[PDB]
């Protein structure tokens, strides 16, 4: 409760407020070890 | 002591009570002239 405004009526017309500018993610860079030069060492098999 | 000294007293004391009044008036008893509103400002706490 609050009735002290006796039509005083100060602070009823505040319009202060806050915001949010935008955001920023960024992504992985998914690297491919054989498309590297460090892989011309080594013969690669698979074996299930 | 409790001794009684060949002389006596006549209390007196006033209450208050809340009470409703019936009021009733004739028609046309009261002449009543109307001026003008007139309007004043003048400052006061944060406030005109």
């Amino acid at each position: 409760f609050f009735k002290q405004i006796r039509s005083d009526d100060n602070s009823l017309y505040s319009a202060q407020f806050d915001i949010l500018l935008g955001t920023y993610c960024n992504t992985l860079n998914f690297v491919r070890f054989l498309e590297l030069g460090l892989s011309v060492a080594c013969i690669c098999t698979k074996f299930p | 002591t409790g001794f009684h000294p060949g002389i006596a007293f006549t209390v007196v004391r006033q209450d208050r009570f809340a009470t409703e009044q019936l009021l009733y008036a004739e028609r046309a008893s009261e002449s009543y002239f109307v001026g003008q509103i007139q309007v004043h400002h003048h400052d006061a706490i944060g406030g005109v």
